[PDB]
């Protein structure tokens, strides 16, 4: 029983950073730390998988903690390459028993974290398409994720309220297509990505394609 | 004030505010050929735009019995209206629930129904121990 922070992590230029586990239990604990890499993520063919701890690109030091009740701990994280592109990890962190200090079902809940291994130079691009059946295809071309809030399919080539702001809150990973599930015959689309701080702002238009 | 960099916690508590058990017993009654649920209402403490959260489990959680295995008896686990598969489930924040705290990570407050099944429908039970565990995974999405 414990709590760790935080569940998202970036990681970049090869600097390390920390997930600290806390525990809210009275009776020691025993964690043991593993990650997965995520492989063809954002998509619908996105899965999970066990890699090795140094040549896997993510460093955790340590992968084998003895909690005592109501002590907390830190745990290391960085990269072992800096990547072309990004690749995205997930951390799972799990009481193991060795002990921790009709039948019993002893719950075991689990918290993985989230982490993005970044590339040294982050750029984004994004490319128009039409599918067959000619819906529009968003192509990441970027070495990052893209991450799309908003999907402005205006009539025009300008921004008039008459356009469609379809919702879609997708991240769209390199080298990765996104259908929009339009295949309408709009002209220019203009896309909405997220910040809040530091992180520029940009914001960009792109000509449809004819079906 | 100056980052505080990182901004995304998941702590799943009771409503109480209390924690969960390491296990949990059903109490094993006929009651007109059912079997009771082990209800827990829960709290989830994130920050705000916790909302993308996601929830899997390891495996498949059975009843586990090494000197029998012969018969497993299935297990069914709803949170928020949903059963819970080993594939990962979308959920929105599921709080019902927005409120603010720059101080806090308003709750989400509803139940988690651990409800044990049957291999087929309208069943007999057999005789045996069940030990067993059930993991539960908590993360965000991709
Ligand atoms: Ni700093
Ligand atoms: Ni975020």
């Amino acid at each position: 029983n414990f709590m760790i922070y935080p569940i998202s992590k970036d990681l970049k230029n090869g600097n390390s950073e920390l997930v600290r586990v806390y525990s809210k239990s009275k009776e020691i604990q025993y964690i043991k730390i593993y990650t997965k890499k995520i492989i063809n993520p954002g998509t619908t063919e996105e899965y999970e998988v066990d890699i090795p701890n140094w040549d896997g690109g993510l460093v955790v030091t340590p992968q084998k903690v003895i909690l005592p009740a109501g002590a907390s701990k830190s745990i290391r994280l960085t990269q072992f390459k800096i990547p072309k592109k990004e690749e995205v990890y997930r951390v799972y962190f799990e009481a193991v028993k060795p002990d921790s200090k009709t039948i019993e079902l002893s719950v075991n809940i689990i918290y993985a974290a989230l982490i993005r291994s970044l590339p040294s130079e982050q750029n984004i691009s994004l490319n128009i398409s039409r599918n067959a059946k000619k819906n529009i295809i968003i192509y990441n071309n970027g070495n990052v994720r893209a991450g799309v809030k908003d999907i402005y399919f205006c009539k025009s080539s300008n921004i008039d309220d008459n356009c469609v702001k379809k919702a879609y809150n997708k991240n769209i990973y390199p080298e990765k297509s996104f259908d929009t599930l339009v295949n309408n015959n709009f002209s220019y689309v203009f896309i909405k990505l997220n910040h809040e701080g530091i992180e520029k702002e940009q914001g960009l238009i792109q000509l449809k394609v004819p079906a | 004030m100056v980052h505080h960099h990182h901004h995304h916690v998941i702590d799943l508590l009771q409503a109480d505010g209390n924690a969960l058990p390491s296990a949990v017993k059903l109490a094993y009654s006929p009651a007109s050929k059912t079997f009771e649920s082990y209800r827990v209402m829960t709290q989830v403490h994130t920050n705000a735009d916790a909302k993308k959260v996601i929830v899997k489990l390891a495996d498949t959680p059975q009843a586990t019995d090494v000197l029998n295995s012969t018969v497993q008896m299935p297990i069914s686990v709803s949170w928020g209206g949903q059963v819970l598969s080993t594939t990962a489930k979308e959920f929105e924040a599921a709080a019902l629930g927005y409120s603010a705290s720059g101080v806090n990570g308003v709750s989400s407050s509803q139940e988690l129904v651990i409800s044990a099944a049957p291999k087929t429908a309208g069943t007999a039970p057999t005789a045996g121990n069940y030990s067993g565990v059930v993991s539960l995974v908590m993360t965000l999405g991709s």
